[PDB]
This record gives structure tokens, C-alpha cells and sequence, in this order.
């Protein structure tokens, strides 16, 4: 994973999973932040 | 039980009051006994006198008061009476329904009314319904301020949405102004949606001042709590038209229906208290002497009595003594002097009752149809609605954003839908197909998408300047250096069979057929259903090379599950072209569009949009 911004993240795939915990503060980062708000859903 | 109800003014004896209750709820084991009296005219001395006098003739355990009056004070007087008799009293209309000071806890009183926080909530719901996100509050030192601000602060704050509070203004009506200090503040605010809070008269002055300031005029809109509209019988036209405000209903529940509800509340409360203690609620009514013994027990009833239901409908009260989510109607000022109902709202929930249509199609770069969240019920974020006749689909992407910016700059409004027949424009025999048809049929003024440009379409419709470098190109696994080497021209020259194909009904295929026949006639076998499927023919084997639009092939070069696919040569494309946009003919907004386009790159936005939408992770490596 090249960076925090990974094209591989940016190029999500059903085939390549990227996993987290719902209600983990990271999720709060995803919801609160508008700039990456698209990326949260994947 | 023993009950009494009173109606004031209208100059009438009316049959409908019996009709009201129409011997309602006779079914109930305890029957209401009613004595009706009306008074042409009201006085605190008169009103105070009559009900107690009636206590002497009826000895009623409950009272309902109703009035034709606009008078504020009557309700409060009745609260005092509740305090005095310890006999329940409520009111269905007019002043009794009008709001009052916080009721004494010991007192038992009910009104067909509401509060301030609730009203603010309704104002928010109304704003949310029309999706007016950005608003300001103009308030005065009149009671309830910054509790109004506080309630709003919580209600606005809790929600995820990024709505904006622009200004909050507090101006004292006292110390009346030579300075037009109200004009001096009010003139400043730029916000489209204004919540106002003040006394009715003050509203008159603030509105005159707003009319001077120019705040009343189109696109700005004003929203008001109950107090300013008041009776609604009398409306100085100093109020601007289109003024939006909340008020109590009077139709959804006839004066007689409301009285029936009141009687029903009293007798339902009597029934529930009965069921609990099997005890008669009836008590001595006489005010003049000391309050009757065992009147203190009534207290428990009130605590129990707060929520009363009939007709599967809640009369449930709140601690202030107002009914819970009382019929609360959304009202607007109709043109001229009319007050016309618009929405109804109750309890938790509320219910209220240059065009240039554009057609597109779903592709890769700048163009994606997504299915909206069903729970949400409508499109989210950057996604803009598009309809397909066959259902609402949500279109979003590079092209969508470009369209949004162009429209924003030229400042026009537009309707977006999806094409049905023939996708990208195609000439078959005599006739055209696709979005171009809707451009020709004048069912679309302008067509937007991944649409390529060609001489025929430029002939029939004016095109926008190309925003992106694209064209025909090849995508292959890790062949033609000349790229015209004729290895493509004939497969048969090479003993093993070679393979290349493209999507049919394309500008690419038509161009091919125009210039190179043999390639078309051979490639018809290798033609593929869809770009994902064309990709299936390349990716899984069974096809060597794929040919398609250069922008799509470059983005796909950048975006692949593995970096197994690349462009041809430097991806330098023959038939060098760019994506244009349809218009009708020589008559059109035309040039205005074009300028906008080069403003987009002119500020350098296109590079950012390229990095976000177009840039693929692949091809970094090479």
C-alpha cells in the first residue's frame, strides 16, 4: 500500500478488500471528513 | 359526571354544539351531563362571575371555554381559575388556545396550543423539507430569545448536515430608533432564509425596515413562529407576501368537533381515573367558599390525565398544559391578503403538499449511474438525478461536475435524463439514433457524455470545444510500432489468426467503415457487447488486442485489478479528438458555453478533476 492515499484504495475492488471496525474512531474520521467522504463507504 | 361548556360571541345560539357532541361517547359507562351557556360579551368580571354562578346551578367537575375573541388575556385568566377551583378547564379556540405563562404545577389547565421550542422545530422541518440549508435568525429582546437560539443550536447542531447559521441579531424595540439601527443591522445580512422572532407589531416595524433594506425581495424568504401571524384575521400588508409561518388549525376540527374532543378528554380522563380507583370525580364547584374536601385527590388525576386519547387520536398534553403535537398547520401568505393552509404537522412528523433538458448515457470517465440509497429516498452528494424511461437513477462523475460548473458559471437551470434508444448517436440507413435523436426531436437541447466528435454530427449540430485529449486507441497485454503496419489490415497475412475488436454503433465503428472497409467486415466477428465484456474478451484470453476510446483506455490503463493492461505506444492516438457537447443549430447559447469551458481550465480546475476522476493508479510503473 503505497500511501495513506493508495491508488489501490482509490482503485477499490470487491476482489481486494480493505477492512475496518464500524464505530471505531477511524469511522468517525471517515464520516466527519468531507474531503475523503466518498472513500468511507468502500 | 357533571360538565359545562361555554361559547363567547358570534352573536349566536347555534344548534351545532349539541351537534358537536351529537351525544358523543354515550357508550362510555359514565355519561356526560352537560349544561351549556353562551355569552355575547366577555369580561374578566363577567367571565369570572358566570362560571362560578354556573357552579351554583350545575356543580360541574369540568369546564370547556371557547371564544370568538382575538384576546390574549382570557387563557391566563382561566389558568387563574384552574388555580382557584382546582376544577379542570380547557379551551378549544381563540384566546384560551392562545399561549400563556408557564402554568402553576398545582393548577390544572389545558389549551389547544403549543410552545417555542416546538415551533422552532417545525421551522427547521419546513426548512429541511424545502432543503433550505442556509439561514439566519433575526430576533428581538422579546421573551424566549437565546432559548430560541439554544433550541436551534441543539437542533441544528445534532444533525450531520452542514447547514449554516449566518447571523443572529438581537435588537431592542425599546429605545426606539432615529438611527434606524434595525435598518443598519438588517441591511448587512446576505442569507436566503430568515427566521424572525418578535411581537406582532414589532414585526410590522421590522418588515417596513426590511422593505427599505430590500430584504423582503425575491429569493430571500422569511419564516415565522406562531406569534406574528396571531389570529390571522387581520394582516397588515406591511408583511411581505410569501411569508411562511406556522399556526393552529380551525378547519381540520370544526368549533363543534374541537368541543367534542374537549368533552371526550374530560370524560376519558374521568373514565381512566374511574378504572384506576372506581371513584366518582364529581366535586363541589362553588368558588366563594373554601375548596371542597377531597378536591386534593383530583391532583392524581391530572398526573394520570395528561395524555388522553379518543378516536385513536392523541389529545396528550405536555407539562406546560399545551397538547403535545397539536394539529399544527403550515401556513403561507397567499397572494393578496389570503392566509392559505399548506402543510399539516403533528407529533413527531410533518407532511406538506431557459430550461434545456439534457440527456446522457452511462460510461466510464465523467459519467456513472449509481443506485441511490432507498432509505434516503433521494440522491446524495455530487450525484445529480437522471431518469430513464423503461425509475430514478443517480448520475455522477467527471462530466456531471463539468456540466454543474458550466451551468453555475452561465447561471441556468436544467433537467437531466437518460437515453433509451441507441446509446451514442448512430446513422443507420436513412436515420440517426441515440441522444442526437432527442437533440433533433428537440427532446434534448444539449446532449452531454463521453460522446466523440465527427464531421456528420458537427454538420447537424453545433459542438462545444474539446475539454480532453482523446480518440481511437488500443489496449493490449505486454506489437504495432508503425501502428498502421497493415498487420491489422490483414490477419490472414499472419498464419495464426489475429484478433481485435471494438464496440458497435460507435463513432469508431462508423469511422472505420468509412475509411477502412476490410477492417470493419473482419472485426464484426470480434465485436463485443460492453466495455466490461470487451474487457472480458481481452482479460481472460480468447482475444489479443482491444480498441476503444483513448480516454477510457487510458483510465482503464491506470485502473486495473492488476497492471496487466497497457496502452499502445505512448498512447498517442490517431484520429485526434476530444469530447464535445451537443446544441441544436446556429441558434443557441453557443459561444457563452465555450467561454465557460475555457474558464474551467483557466482556473486550473481540470487538473484537479483529472487527478480525482481520471487518474488511475497504474502506469506509474514503467
Amino acid at each position: 500500500i503505497t500511501g495513506i492515499n493508495d491508488p489501490r484504495l482509490r482503485n477499490p475492488s470487491d476482489k481486494f478488500i480493505y477492512a475496518t471496525v464500524k464505530q471505531s474512531s477511524v469511522d468517525i474520521y471517515f464520516r466527519r471528513q468531507v474531503e475523503l467522504s466518498t472513500m468511507y463507504r468502500h | 359526571m357533571d360538565i359545562a361548556v361555554i361559547l363567547v360571541g358570534t352573536t349566536e345560539e347555534v344548534a351545532i354544539k349539541d351537534v358537536h357532541e351529537k351525544d358523543d361517547f354515550h357508550h362510555l359507562p359514565v355519561t356526560p351531563r352537560v349544561e351549556l351557556v353562551t355569552m355575547q360579551e366577555s369580561d374578566p368580571k363577567s367571565i369570572i362571575t358566570r362560571i362560578c354562578d354556573l357552579m351554583s346551578d350545575k356543580k360541574v367537575q369540568g369546564v370547556v371555554f371557547g371564544d370568538d375573541t382575538d384576546q390574549e388575556a382570557i387563557a391566563q385568566i382561566l389558568d387563574f381559575i384552574s388555580v382557584q377551583t382546582l376544577t379542570p378547564i380547557l379551551g378549544i379556540h381563540g384566546g384560551s388556545s392562545m399561549i400563556m405563562a408557564d402554568k402553576e404545577e398545582a393548577s390544572m389547565f389545558f389549551q389547544f396550543g403549543p410552545s417555542i421550542e416546538q415551533q422552532a422545530s417545525v421551522m427547521l422541518n419546513i426548512m429541511e423539507e424545502y432543503d433550505w440549508y442556509i439561514f439566519s435568525i433575526v430576533t428581538t429582546y422579546f421573551p424566549g430569545y437565546q432559548d430560541f437560539e439554544n433550541k436551534v443550536r441543539s437542533t441544528i447542531e445534532n444533525s450531520f448536515v452542514g447547514w449554516e447559521l449566518e447571523e443572529v441579531i438581537h435588537l431592542d424595540m425599546s429605545l426606539d430608533d432615529i438611527d434606524s439601527k434595525i435598518q443598519n443591522q438588517l441591511k448587512k445580512l446576505q442569507s436566503p432564509v430568515i427566521l424572525l422572532y418578535c411581537t406582532k407589531e414589532e414585526a410590522t416595524y421590522i418588515f417596513e425596515v426590511a422593505h427599505s433594506v430590500g430584504l423582503t425581495g425575491y429569493g430571500f424568504t422569511w419564516i415565522v413562529p406562531s406569534l406574528v401571524a396571531g389570529d390571522t384575521d387581520t394582516v397588515p400588508d406591511e408583511f411581505p407576501t410569501g411569508l411562511i409561518s406556522v399556526s393552529y388549525d380551525e378547519w381540520d376540527y370544526d368549533l363543534p368537533a374541537r368541543v367534542r374532543d374537549g368533552i371526550a378528554i374530560i370524560t376519558t380522563a374521568a373514565s381512566t381515573m374511574l378504572s384506576e380507583h372506581n371513584s366518582i370525580p364529581q366535586s363541589k364547584s362553588s368558588c366563594n367558599n373554601i375548596q371542597e374536601s377531597r378536591v386534593y385527590e383530583a391532583h392524581m388525576l391530572k398526573r394520570y390525565l395528561i395524555n388522553v386519547t379518543f378516536e385513536g387520536r392523541d389529545l396528550s398534553f405536555s407539562e406546560d398544559g399545551y397538547q403535545m403535537h397539536p394539529k399544527l398547520v403550515i401556513i403561507l401568505l397567499n397572494q393578496e391578503r389570503k392566509w392559505e393552509r399548506v402543510g399539516k404537522y403533528k407529533d413527531r412528523s410533518l407532511k406538506m403538499w431557459e430550461h434545456l433538458s439534457i440527456v446522457t448515457l452511462e460510461e466510464a470517465p465523467f459519467v456513472i449511474v449509481e443506485d441511490v440509497d432507498p432509505l434516503s429516498g433521494t440522491c446524495m452528494r455530487n450525484t445529480v438525478p437522471c431518469r430513464k424511461q423503461i425509475i430514478k437513477r443517480c448520475c455522477k462523475g467527471f462530466c456531471i461536475d463539468i456540466l454543474k460548473k458550466i451551468a453555475k458559471t452561465v447561471k441556468f437551470t436544467y433537467d437531466l435524463y437518460l437515453v433509451t434508444n441507441g446509446k451514442h448517436g448512430k446513422k443507420i440507413n436513412g436515420v440517426w439514433n441515440g441522444m442526437i435523436g432527442e437533440v433533433v426531436t428537440k427532446r434534448a437541447y444539449m446532449a452531454v457524455g463521453s460522446l466523440t466528435i465527427n464531421e456528420e454530427r458537427s454538420e447537424v449540430v453545433d459542438f462545444s470545444v474539446p475539454f480532453i485529449e482523446t480518440g481511437i486507441s488500443v489496449m493490449v497485454s505486454r506489437q504495432v510500432s508503425g501502428l498502421s503496419d497493415k498487420k491489422f489490415q490483414r490477419p490472414n497475412d499472419f498464419s495464426p489468426a489475429f484478433r481485435f475488436g471494438t464496440v458497435p454503433n460507435g463513432s469508431t465503428e462508423r469511422n472505420i467503415r468509412n475509411n477502412y472497409l476490410e477492417m470493419h467486415s473482419y472485426m464484426v466477428k470480434f465485436n463485443q457487447r460492453s466495455v466490461q465484456d470487451a474487457l472480458l474478451s481481452l482479460k481472460s484470453g480468447k482475444l489479443d488486442a482491444f480498441i476503444y476510446d483513448a480516454a477510457v483506455l487510458n483510465y482503464m490503463a491506470g485502473r486495473d485489478e492488476g497492471c496487466k493492461l497497457v496502452t499502445i505506444g505512448s498512447g498517442k492516438v490517431f484520429a485526434t479528438t476530444g469530447y464535445g457537447i451537443a446544441i441544436q443549430k446556429d441558434s443557441g447559447w453557443k459561444r457563452q458555453v465555450d467561454l465557460a469551458i475555457l474558464q474551467l481550465f483557466g482556473d486550473g480546475e481540470m487538473e484537479e478533476l483529472e487527478a480525482l476522476w481520471l487518474t488511475g493508479i497504474c502506469h506509474n510503473e514503467k
